[PDB]
């Protein structure tokens, strides 16, 4: 489908941790995930149904879903947070899936 | 489109008694009961028909379930519909079933229900999609992948939604009917009950629209609304209406009848001798008596042909191309 | 001709066959063409040869009574004794 | 279009003037079968499907029922009760140039049952041999062009061959003549008509309710003894006044 | 946990075809309809393809529909492919993606076969 909206580079550091904002009217019909990309280039899926996070994840937030736009699954950072996220909005039957350009992590 | 769901086909329906639930609803005038010979095309009772399994739905696994077929059509038939919330948006018809005959499209929405007559590239299998929103609870905007090429087309129509939505199993039964010239439409909505058979009593069968087209027709596939995801099959997890979504399929047959605290309806068709005695005295009561009611006859067993011994032709060409006259 | 106590009475019926003999029943009509309650009418058990044609769908006993239902040639039936189209 | 190939319109929601079509005087062959010429546009037909196509114009006489040889029994069939019209005439300003747009079927494999639109194109083989394509003998392509030169004889012109199809007195009519609707009489011994449906009556009011649909009821002689009012839709019961003698 | 061992990554032409592989770990193989998720090394992730069960229907993307045809066989334990006539779009590192339906979601992404024209 087409393309969702996200922000193409953030760059903070103090410790309070701000919300990457990714926008859209496609995510009421299915909605807004989030997909990584490790170092090692190991992509894993760290939560899933805007909810739940998996077995054995390293423990981390989760999502809201107010309205438009979803704040993600990110806690207070550790070392390892270089690795960034996927919006995916999905579709309703057709199953169109876009996961853009991505996002960067980087204190 | 076709995401292609013809399915090897799975568990056979069995065939449930049909007690009445067949009479529709002739004319408009003002007599009340009154025993009448009128003679139209109706239902025949306590013989075959057939329901089928909308969506199988089973237990921990199974298959993806989307199993809607394509029949032939003896001229009329009666519908039933078991389920009561409105996964049913249509129907859809055609004898070629291709782009090369002027195919009926009728499918329900929200507010109204489309009327179509054009020759459409039919998908083999297409299905329509009703889901949940995470945002809006109940938004049923409604994606028809039925139609695709859109190549001489006549007949555009917007009415009212025919199917409309509350416990209990609501009956709401059809029966449509090729005529040649007018095709006629006639339906009832029942309300709740619970008959995990056709639900008991009789039908109203009201008419609500015409359709001045009349061509031919032959072959029939009726629609059905569903979510089905792309992803997994033994994880289907559409989950809507599981089982009561059965729909009951009924046959028409040359078959002469009565009507009747107003205008109800009856039968006047031969098939036993005691039919056939009610068929010549014109009486549904027989008293007693001998009663010479038909005739008898030996009937042809094959047929001969017996030809002399000849072996040349005739000479046609001797005068027809000939010199002269 | 069919023969019937009334179906006020009984759904029982008994059909006369008229003036011919009764090997020859399922050629004598198109029974195949018709529904199969006239495969019993087509062939059947309660058979007997009657002068005017034989008798299908009731039985013949040898006991005189009163002429209920005539039939022709002195041969007259009834339904009784459990009822049955008795000739 | 071409005669097999005959294009059908269900032409609806009319107040439709025949009069003027006739009178209208480059319509040349005018026929009708089972109403008359001078009462069309006086009654209610419900329709018209009106099939139209281009013949040759020699070819015109096999359209009548009871013919066959070329149009019947292969491009198109009128049958036996076919109660419509038949127009022809010339287009050969219209439709001839030498053209040869316009077909026929010359060969079917049986004969064809009347109206139903056949465009099967694979050859016809006459004799036993199973032909694919060709045309030699006993195996034959069944469509050939109607060559429209305008420089030949009569009957080598293109006649535009329209015929009228509807039903007589059924129960929703919507294509009717120009007749403006009087108004209702309460009681009198009047000469009614109700869509065609016309006799002397007195028209009485109604209260026993039926079901919702049709327009007629009728009686067992099949006369008809109620009728709908096609506006206001309620029901005058026909009763004669004065039958009987001195 | 399922990661899809998947090779063969290799030496092609612009328009030839290479049959690459999505062999696969851990996971049921007529009860999952496993998709494709390509990513350039340089750009972000898209993605491009999926099947069914059976191999009776095969949606691609939007942009690429119909130039592949990817399909499953149960006695060769690999997924094969022509990739047919690529106008230079294929310098990817591709990935294959097993769903379970949590409303459209992914669950484990394998290493990644790289296939690669030489311009
Ligand atoms: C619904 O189900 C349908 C059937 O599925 C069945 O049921 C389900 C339930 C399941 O159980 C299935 O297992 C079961 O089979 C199904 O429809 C099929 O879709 C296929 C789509 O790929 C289709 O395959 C294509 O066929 C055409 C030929 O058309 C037909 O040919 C036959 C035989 O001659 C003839 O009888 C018919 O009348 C038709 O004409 C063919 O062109 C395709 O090849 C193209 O695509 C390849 C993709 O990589 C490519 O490699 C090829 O080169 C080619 O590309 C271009 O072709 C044109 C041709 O003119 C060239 O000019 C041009 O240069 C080429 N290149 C470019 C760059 O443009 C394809 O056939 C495959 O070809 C490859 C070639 O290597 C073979 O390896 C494959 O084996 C071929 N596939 C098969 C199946 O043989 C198939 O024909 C359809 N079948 C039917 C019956 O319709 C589909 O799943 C569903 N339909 C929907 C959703 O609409
Ligand atoms: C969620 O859906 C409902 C209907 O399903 C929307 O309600 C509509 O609201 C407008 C505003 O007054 C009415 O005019 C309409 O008649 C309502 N119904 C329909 C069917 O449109 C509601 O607005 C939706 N919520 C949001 C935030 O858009
Ligand atoms: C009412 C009726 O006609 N029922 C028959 C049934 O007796 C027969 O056994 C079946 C064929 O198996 O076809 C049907
Ligand atoms: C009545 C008519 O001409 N229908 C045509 C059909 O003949 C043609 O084959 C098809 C193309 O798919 O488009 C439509
Ligand atoms: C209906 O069809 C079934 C076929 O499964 C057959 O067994 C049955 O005898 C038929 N007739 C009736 C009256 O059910
Ligand atoms: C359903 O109805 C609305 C309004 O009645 C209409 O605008 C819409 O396009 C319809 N949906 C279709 C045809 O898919
Ligand atoms: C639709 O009808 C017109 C009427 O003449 C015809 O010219 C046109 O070719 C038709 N369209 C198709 C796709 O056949
Ligand atoms: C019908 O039969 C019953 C018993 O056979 C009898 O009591 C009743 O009066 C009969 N009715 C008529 C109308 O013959
Ligand atoms: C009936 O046919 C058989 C053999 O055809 C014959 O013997 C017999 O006499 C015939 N008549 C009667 C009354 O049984
Ligand atoms: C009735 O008549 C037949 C004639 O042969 C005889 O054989 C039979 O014994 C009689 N009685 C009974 C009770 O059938
Ligand atoms: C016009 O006719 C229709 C159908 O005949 C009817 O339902 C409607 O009430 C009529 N309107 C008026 C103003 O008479």
């Amino acid at each position: 489908s087409y393309e969702l909206t996200q922000p193409p580079s953030v760059s903070v550091s103090p410790g309070q941790t701000a919300r990457i904002t990714c926008s859209g009217d496609a995510l009421s019909k299915h909605y807004g995930y989030w997909y990584q990309q490790k170092p090692g280039q190991a992509p894993v899926l760290v939560i899933f149904k805007d909810s739940e996070r998996p077995s054995g994840i390293p423990e981390r937030f989760s999502g809201s879903s107010s309205g438009t736009t979803i704040t993600l699954t990110v806690s207070g950072v550790q070392a390892e947070d270089e690795a960034d996220y996927y919006c995916q909005s999905a579709d309703s039957s057709a199953t169109y899936w876009v996961f853009g350009g991505g996002t960067k992590l980087t204190v | 489109q076709c995401v292609n769901l013809t399915t090897r086909t799975q568990l056979p329906p069995a065939y449930t008694n049909s007690f009445t639930r067949g009479v529709y609803y002739p004319d408009k005038v003002f007599r009340s009961s009154v025993l009448h010979s009128t003679q139209d095309l109706f239902l025949p009772f306590f013989s075959n028909v057939t329901w089928f399994h909308a969506i199988h739905v089973s237990g921990t696994n199974g298959t993806k379930r989307f199993d809607n077929p394509v029949l032939p059509f003896n001229d009329g038939v009666y519908f039933a519909s078991t389920e009561k919330s409105n996964i049913i948006r249509g129907w859809i018809f055609g004898t070629t079933l291709d782009s090369k005959t002027q195919s009926l499209l009728i499918v329900n929405n929200a507010t109204n229900v489309v009327i179509k007559v054009c020759e459409f590239q039919f998908c083999n299998d297409p299905f329509l999609g009703v889901y949940y929103h995470k945002n809006n609870k109940s938004w049923m905007e409604s994606e028809f992948r039925v139609y695709s090429s859109a190549n001489n087309c006549t007949f555009e129509y917007v009415s009212q939604p025919f199917l409309m939505d509350g416990n209990f199993k609501n009956l709401r039964e059809f029966v449509f009917k090729n005529i040649d010239g007018y095709f006629k439409i006639y339906s009832k909505h029942t309300p709740i009950n619970l008959v995990r058979d056709l639900p008991q009593g009789f039908s109203a069968l009201e008419p609500l629209v015409d359709l001045p087209i009349g061509i031919n027709i032959t072959r029939f596939q009726t629609l059905l609304a569903l979510h089905r995801s792309y992803l997994t099959p033994g994880d289907s997890s559409s989950g809507w209406t599981a089982g009561a979504a059965a729909y009951y399929v009924g046959y028409l047959q040359p078959r002469t009848f009565l009507l009747k605290g107003t205008i109800t309806d009856a039968v006047d068709c031969a098939l036993d001798p005691l039919s056939e005695t009610k068929c010549t005295l014109k009486s549904f009561t027989v008293e007693k008596g001998i009663y010479q009611t038909s005739n008898f006859r030996v009937q042809p067993t094959e047929s001969i042909v017996r030809f002399p011994n000849i072996t040349n032709l005739c000479p046609f060409g001797e005068v027809f191309n000939a010199t002269r006259f | 001709s069919v023969i019937t106590p009334g179906t006020n009475t009984s759904n029982q019926v008994a059909v006369l066959y008229q003036d011919v003999n009764c090997t020859e029943v399922p050629v004598a009509i198109h029974a195949d063409q018709l529904t199969p309650t006239w495969r019993v009418y087509s062939t059947g058990s309660n058979v007997f040869q009657t002068r005017a044609g034989c008798l299908i769908g009731a039985e013949h006993v040898n006991n005189s009574y009163e002429c209920d239902i005539p039939i022709g040639a002195g041969i007259c039936a009834s339904y009784q004794t459990s009822q049955s189209i008795i000739a | 279009a071409s005669v097999y190939a005959w294009n059908r319109k269900r032409i609806s929601n009319c107040v439709a003037d025949y009069s003027v079509l006739y009178n209208s005087a480059s319509f040349s062959t005018f026929k009708c079968y089972g109403v008359s010429p001078t009462k069309l546009n006086d009654l209610c037909f419900t329709n018209v499907y009106a099939d139209s196509f281009v013949i040759r114009g020699d070819e015109v006489r096999q359209i009548a029922p009871g013919q066959t040889g070329k149009i019947a029994d292969y491009n198109y069939k009128l049958p036996d009760d076919f109660t419509g019209c038949v127009i022809a005439w010339n287009s050969n300003n219209l439709d001839s140039k030498g053209n040869y747009n316009y077909l026929y079927r010359l060969f079917r494999k049986s004969n064809l049952k009347p109206f139903e639109r056949d465009i099967s194109t694979e050859i016809y083989q006459a004799g036993s041999t199973p032909c694919n394509g060709v045309e030699g003998f006993n195996c034959y392509f069944p469509l050939q062009s109607y060559g429209f030169q305008p420089t030949n004889g009569v009957g080598y012109q293109p006649y535009r061959v329209v015929v009228l199809s509807f039903e007589l007195l059924h129960a929703p009519a919507t294509v009717c003549g120009p007749k403006k609707s009087t108004n209702l009489v309460k009681n009198k011994c009047v000469n009614f008509n109700f869509n065609g449906l016309t006799g002397t009556g007195v028209l009485t009011e109604s209260n026993k309710k039926f079901l919702p649909f049709q327009q007629f009821g009728r009686d067992i002689a099949d006369t008809t003894d109620a009728v709908r009012d096609p506006q206001t839709l309620e029901i005058l019961d026909i009763t004669p006044c004065s039958f009987g003698g001195v | 946990q399922v990661q899809l061992v998947e090779s063969g990554g290799g030496v092609v032409q612009p328009g030839r075809s290479l049959r690459l592989s999505c062999a696969a770990s851990g996971f049921t193989f007529s009860s999952y309809g496993m998709h494709w998720v390509r990513q350039a090394p340089g750009k972000g992730l898209e993605w491009v393809a999926v099947i069914w069960y059976d191999g009776s229907n095969k949606f691609y993307a939007d942009s690429v529909k119909g130039r592949f045809t990817i399909s499953r066989d149960n006695s060769k334990n690999t997924l094969y492919l022509q990739m047919t006539s690529l106008r230079a779009e294929d310098t990817a590192v591709y990935y294959c993606a097993r769903a379970d339906y949590g409303d459209f979601f992914f669950d484990y992404w394998g290493q990644g076969t790289l296939v690669t024209v030489s311009s």
